[PDB]
């Protein structure tokens, strides 16, 4: 026997990495998933190397980030590779999670790797929010009273558990350091949880494009799948280049370098870009409670596909009428994007209330319905 | 007399308002103001006109007696603020916020 | 639900032959250039109403907010802005 | 909003530094430098750079070294724990005009003049706002505007009143290079030079994308060839089926 | 052409060291031809082609 | 080395504060607060100790308040961004008698006195070195011994030599219960102030522990009564071998 | 003895319910039990002790 | 080299029959006394030699070393001192 195999560490590394059975016909949507790999990667190695320079304390955090552009050799390298890598993170996981509502992945026997993948996804969002504060810039500042000011509509202890966040009576220094702790900190649960959803996933294998099973027909994970990788790492690295050394300030909001001031508010406070879809869905709803529930219903109701896809058959390939449904649901959530960076003017509010209707109305309404009828053609058409 | 106490680094205008300025602030009608309120939302004490000396518009402190509805006249944009501390004319939106104040004693307030 | 090597979980195949040759043998390009024209056309002309109609749909009615909203906010639209707050 | 509340959106100007392969023009920057040092320095201060910052990018050396002499800083105390100036260094940071917020806002009608080091990657716009802020005070505001008083119109300023004076007049500075100073002139200077102090490793940066874009293009290249090369056995498959 | 084959690339050993080796000289090479380009398209404007003014 | 260069070693005083259950004797960390205030500040800084430290500990908030209302600090700037200063509060760090380390040592030939906000934790021995070397200068300096000049003769300080001269005599302080302030009450005051100044957590540290030490034992009995409880099965197993 | 068991312990849903207001019992009065007892071994030392002076 | 519960890796067991009764039928601390004084005893007794000649010995070498430290650094100690270094 292979030392590979018998060993039982290497084993661990051979059975994810290398004699892993894959279909043979992944597409390259099945490439995120590594991609998102490196966007952790380079993000810990950027995150650990800004926090050899940065400084936690409010009144020295802004300066420490300056000093990290200006004078720490390839400092400005590091804080943009970590700047745009964060948007890239959601660019490639908005990708994962679309393909997998796409193909189905979420359906039996892959609703743990699901449901474990919708955690990830959240603790993605509070870390990158926590990242976001640590500037100290008009928009870290801004951007921590409203959030927080959000858990102030839980009932009756609201207030209370927002004052113990901030550790103070407003965003300050003590809200910075205890960021600080928590952005480092949460990248490594992040971490664990993505191992778990691929321990979870190891017991069915990926799915693959046609939705049937691929145990008729396997490859190894290495070559194939390795050299694949690559293609779509140097097609994400070329996107980096771009980004970081051509345009570094792109998706950014130049409000973040003007250093945080409690009096001055800024023209329009907006989260960064992947939190706008939210946004426009907490604003959707006009109670305060209303709105938050939404916002966060607006994550977990992902966890409830498994059941009200009602198909016999596994994801869109073959299914012209849910192709056209997720279409649709695509395309309003970018809609809800923009609509969450518009004024709150007419005629965009109505606007909003409708995409967020829309939004909601996919999982609850159309894709029961739409599953359900076209179970019923596939039987009666191939009659 | 209006005074300017720092607190949480925002300053804080205390004026010790007259009679006949209570008077004044009492007319406006509310349906009329940027930001409709009347001095009894304002004041917890029609003597003790407490409020953050932030102007609502950025940020400037505005200069109090001045103004056009004499009452605070912020330098910066030039917006004016009335005896309520409520926003008249000029770019700023909002009326100058209210802190949580209380009165310990009738001779001493916390803030 | 699948195994591993040896035992993976097919039903038992018999009768499939399967027939490959060499990387060093292949011409790895081959065909690429029809492929790259008609293959890539094939595959865009089948999917393109998938993409269109929700694009479309959703830029018009973003193009007629935004147009609204700015005549909204313009000396012409002064009256319909009053009304609509 | 109204256009007038979020300010006229500046034109797109063709900077020397726009263009991935372009460097800024550095003699437009120490230009730029003579006009923040003349002008703008009155009021605002530029505390994130150190005289070392400009040395080999508009000044050599002793030029830098010259400027930083001539000012005085705070020393250690003496030994009796007295309070002591010295001479500045090129490590030192260039000095703003007032002592602090209060200082600054009594001698500019409440306003605070902000810090320059920044300003270009803080404002929407970048050098193409600097450039129409400094160069767009119309002699008369528009008719009906009503400014307060201490408020300048300018239409790229958001909301139309600025609490900043038109400054650049034809020849308020002299160039030491001949350079004829108009008002478009200076202004395209000052806001070259403002951004080059927002982003000094800009030109290292482009040049370093460069030869990064050029080995990832290769290795994407090189990448493809790798992959169908490895994958031509899986793809070139073929089956022969007889039922059993 | 086999010779070369025998030489550089039979033993991965040699392969490696083969690799390697160009790396370096690849790197040596792009450095100074990047820079030589770099100066071309923007002459006259770097420090470097002012500084003899002062 | 020789005992000299290390310092003869402090002996071990009974403390009230010594003791697992037993905390400060607050009565003499007010007359110790007396003994600093008017013989140590002089020379030495309590820099980590604020007003509202003493309110229910040495003093009433009313007394607390009193002391730092006396005091001039340092306040923001005025409109025109002129300095001034206000009336010391509760929040306000005890102040300290010298600007800067330069200072100090100007006024104390050379030597600089530590701040005492840490000295008990930070010498080994902590009170009764305090004490020791409060009361532990000798009349005349053992026959031999040569001080370097501005030297004092003290064998618990490391070398023997201490820049610090005696400075507790019998009634330099007058204490305000009655207290006879003998050269030994007042190190002994002082010596209990500065503990408390460096851990003043440890009252309440001290009954945490307490029960801490009474939930942690009962949890320990019980613990080995379930391990038997749950082991006794495997413990009393027993066999019988039938060799097939 | 039989029914204390039946009641309390019996079911885990009671025991546990048990074990939990038991536990916040002993919390309160272990509180209140050590103040007095640390009150008492150090009488006249605390600052309530002194307080009354001023 | 371990199996799992079913295949352990045990060689067969046969011939062994094992007993033993349930916690809730056993005294846990049945014979505790007679355990800790005279089993205690025992194993002490016959583990003692292993912790006190190592301890006595390193011991004695700490003594003897930390006293003649200890003297060197006296007025009595000057010459050895001035050899040693
Ligand atoms: C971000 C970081 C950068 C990293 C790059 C990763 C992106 C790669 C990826 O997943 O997408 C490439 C991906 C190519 O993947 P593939 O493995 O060739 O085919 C996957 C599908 O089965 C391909 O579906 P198909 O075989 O039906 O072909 C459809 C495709 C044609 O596919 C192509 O080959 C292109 O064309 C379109 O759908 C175009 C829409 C018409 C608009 C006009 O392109 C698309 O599928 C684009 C359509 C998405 C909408
Ligand atoms: C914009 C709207 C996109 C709609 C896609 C419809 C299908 C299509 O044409 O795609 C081509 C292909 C069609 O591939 P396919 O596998 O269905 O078909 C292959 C060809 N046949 C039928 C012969 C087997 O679809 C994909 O590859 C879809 C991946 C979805 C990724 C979406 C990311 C959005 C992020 C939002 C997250 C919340
Ligand atoms: C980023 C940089 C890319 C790494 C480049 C690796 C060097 C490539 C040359 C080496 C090479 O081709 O030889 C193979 C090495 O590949 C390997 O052994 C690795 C293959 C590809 C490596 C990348 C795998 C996935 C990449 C995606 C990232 C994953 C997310 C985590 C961040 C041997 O292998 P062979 O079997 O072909 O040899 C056949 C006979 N010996
Ligand atoms: C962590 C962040 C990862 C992102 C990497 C992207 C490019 C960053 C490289 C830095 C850079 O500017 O390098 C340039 C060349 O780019 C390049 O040539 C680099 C692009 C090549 C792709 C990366 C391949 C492997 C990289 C990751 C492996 C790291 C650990 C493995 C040992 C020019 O810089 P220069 O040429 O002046 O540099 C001195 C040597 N002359
Ligand atoms: C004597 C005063 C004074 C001089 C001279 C002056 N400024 Fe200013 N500047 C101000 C004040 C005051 C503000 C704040 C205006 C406001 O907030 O209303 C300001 C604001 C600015 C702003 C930011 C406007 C914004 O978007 O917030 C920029 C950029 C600027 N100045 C650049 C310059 C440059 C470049 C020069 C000269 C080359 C210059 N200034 C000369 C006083 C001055
Ligand atoms: C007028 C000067 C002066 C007065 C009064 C004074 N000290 Fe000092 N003290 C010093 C100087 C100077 C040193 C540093 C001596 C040295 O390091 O040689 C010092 C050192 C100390 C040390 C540290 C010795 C060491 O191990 O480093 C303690 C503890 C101390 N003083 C406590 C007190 C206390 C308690 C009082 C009065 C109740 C007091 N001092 C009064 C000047 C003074
Ligand atoms: C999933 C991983 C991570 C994400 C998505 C993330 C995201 C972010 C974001 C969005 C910012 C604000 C960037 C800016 O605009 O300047 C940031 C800042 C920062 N992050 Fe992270 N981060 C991650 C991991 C880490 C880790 C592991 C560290 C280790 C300490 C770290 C350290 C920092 C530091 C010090 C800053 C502040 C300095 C700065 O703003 O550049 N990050 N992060
Ligand atoms: C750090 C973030 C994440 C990483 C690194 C990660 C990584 C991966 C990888 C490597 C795979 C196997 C390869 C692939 O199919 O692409 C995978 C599969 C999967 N991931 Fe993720 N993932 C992450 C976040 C998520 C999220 C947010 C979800 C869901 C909301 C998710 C759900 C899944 C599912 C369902 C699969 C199985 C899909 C299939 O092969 O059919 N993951 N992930
Ligand atoms: C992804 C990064 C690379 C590091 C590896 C990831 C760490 C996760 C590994 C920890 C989980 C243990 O992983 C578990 O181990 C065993 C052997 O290793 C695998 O077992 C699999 O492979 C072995 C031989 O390769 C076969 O005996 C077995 O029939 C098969 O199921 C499980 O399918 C896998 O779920
Ligand atoms: S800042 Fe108060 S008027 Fe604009």
């Amino acid at each position: 026997m292979a030392l590979r195999k018998k060993n039982s560490l290497l084993n661990m590394a051979n059975s994810y990495v290398l004699d892993s059975p894959q279909p043979s016909n992944l597409n390259y949507f099945w490439n995120f998933g590594s991609l998102l790999a490196l966007c952790l990667v380079i993000q810990l190695a950027t995150g650990i190397t800004l926090a050899m320079h940065y400084t936690s304390h409010a009144s020295l955090a802004f300066d420490s980030v300056e000093h990290i552009m200006r004078d720490v050799n390839f400092g400005w390298f590091i804080r943009y590779a970590h700047a745009n890598t964060a948007s890239f993170f959601f660019i490639c996981i908005y990708a994962h999670m679309g393909r997998n509502i796409y193909y189905g992945s979420y359906k039996t026997p892959r609703v743990l790797p699901w449901s474990i993948g919708v955690i990830i996804f959240l603790l993605l969002i509070i870390t990158a929010f926590m990242g976001y504060v640590l500037v100290f810039g008009q928009m870290s500042l801004w951007g921590a009273t409203v959030i927080c000011n959000l858990v102030s509509a839980i009932p009756w202890l609201g207030e209370d558990i927002v004052h113990f966040l901030w550790g103070g009576f407003s965003v300050g220094n003590p809200t910075l350091q205890r960021f600080f702790a928590l952005h480092y900190l949460m990248p490594f649960v992040l971490a664990v949880f993505a191992l778990l959803h691929l321990i979870a996933l190891h017991t069915a294998g990926s799915s693959n494009p046609l939705g049937i099973t691929s145990n008729v027909d396997k490859l190894s994970m290495h070559p194939y799948y390795s050299f694949k990788d690559l293609i779509t790492v140097f097609a994400f690295l070329l996107m980096f280049t771009l980004f970081v050394f051509f345009s570094p300030d792109k998706l950014g909001h130049p409000d973040n370098y003007i250093p945080a001031n409690p009096m001055v508010t800024p023209a329009s406070i907006v989260p960064e870009w992947y939190l706008l879809p939210f946004y426009a869905i907490l604003r959707a709803i006009p109670d305060k409670l209303g709105g938050v529930i939404a916002m966060v219903a607006a994550i977990l109701i992902l966890l409830i596909l498994p059941i009200v896809d009602r198909s016999i058959i596994r994801g869109n390939a073959f299914k012209p009428i849910s192709k056209l449904l997720f279409g649709f649901f695509i395309c309003n959530f970018l809609l809800l994007g923009v609509l969450g960076q518009v004024h709150i003017e007419p005629p965009f509010i109505v606007l909003g209330q409708i995409c967020t209707i829309f939004y909601f109305s996919y999982f609850l309404i159309l894709l029961p319905m739409v599953s359900t009828i076209e179970n019923i053609f596939f039987y009666i058409g191939s009659l | 007399k209006n005074v300017i106490i720092k607190w949480r680094g925002k300053p804080i205008f205390i004026r010790h308002r007259t009679s006949e300025e209570i008077e004044e602030a009492n007319e406006v009608n509310v349906a009329t103001l940027r930001d409709p309120q009347t001095d009894d939302e304002r004041v917890q004490k029609p003597e003790w006109l407490v409020m953050i000396g932030v102007c609502t518009h950025l940020g400037c402190v505005p200069i109090g007696e001045a103004g056009d509805f004499g009452g605070w006249f912020c330098p910066c944009h030039g917006s004016h603020y009335d005896i309520s501390g409520r926003i008249r004319r000029g770019p700023a939106p909002l009326n100058l916020e209210i802190p949580e104040y209380d009165f310990a004693d009738a001779e001493t307030l916390v803030i | 639900y699948m195994g591993w090597w040896g035992h993976m979980g097919s039903p038992p195949q018999k009768g499939i032959a399967g027939y490959t040759i060499s990387p060093f043998a292949a011409r790895p390009f081959a065909g690429v250039v029809h492929a790259a024209i008609f293959n890539t056309f094939r595959r865009t002309k089948n999917q393109a109403l998938f993409v269109i109609l929700p694009v479309s749909f959703f830029y018009y009615v973003w193009t007629q907010a935004s147009e609204k909203n700015e005549w909204l906010y313009t000396k012409a639209g002064r009256h319909e802005l009053a009304k609509a707050l | 909003m109204t256009a007038a509340e979020h300010g006229l959106h500046p034109a797109e100007y063709p900077w020397p530094q726009n263009g991935m392969l372009s460097t800024f023009d550095h003699a437009s920057l120490r230009r730029g430098y003579q006009v923040y040092k003349e002008v703008c320095a009155a009021c605002h201060s530029l505390d994130r750079i150190a005289w070392r910052n400009l040395v080999g990018v508009t000044h050599t050396t002793d030029e830098a070294k010259a400027f930083a002499e001539e000012l005085e800083y705070d020393d250690e105390p003496d030994d009796e724990g007295n309070p002591r100036k010295r001479p500045g260094k090129l490590a030192d940071y260039i000095p703003g005009p007032y002592p602090n917020e209060q200082a600054a806002r009594a001698a500019n009608q409440g306003a605070l003049p902000p810090d320059l080091s920044l300003i270009a990657k803080a404002r929407h716009g970048g050098a193409d706002y600097i450039f129409a802020l400094l160069t767009g005070y119309p002699d008369e505001p528009p008719a009906g505007v009503v400014l307060a008083p201490g408020m300048n119109y300018n239409p790229y300023f958001p909301g139309g009143g600025i609490g900043m004076a038109r400054t650049l007049f034809d020849g308020v500075v002299e160039y030491e290079d001949g350079t004829p100073a108009t008002t478009s002139q200076m202004a395209k200077d000052v806001a070259a030079f403002l951004t080059w102090a927002a982003e000094p490793e800009h030109d290292e940066r482009k040049k370093l994308g460069l030869k990064a874009i050029i080995v990832i293009s290769a290795m994407l290249g090189l990448s493809v060839y790798i992959k169908k090369f490895k994958w031509s056995p899986i793809k070139n498959r073929k089956f022969i089926y007889n039922p059993p | 052409a086999t010779t070369f084959y025998n030489v550089f690339v039979k033993r991965n050993s040699a392969f490696v060291a083969t690799i390697l080796a160009s790396a370096f000289v690849f790197d040596m090479t792009f450095e100074t031809a990047i820079d030589n380009f770099w100066d071309r398209i923007n002459a006259g404007k770097q420090w470097k082609d002012i500084r003899h003014k002062y």
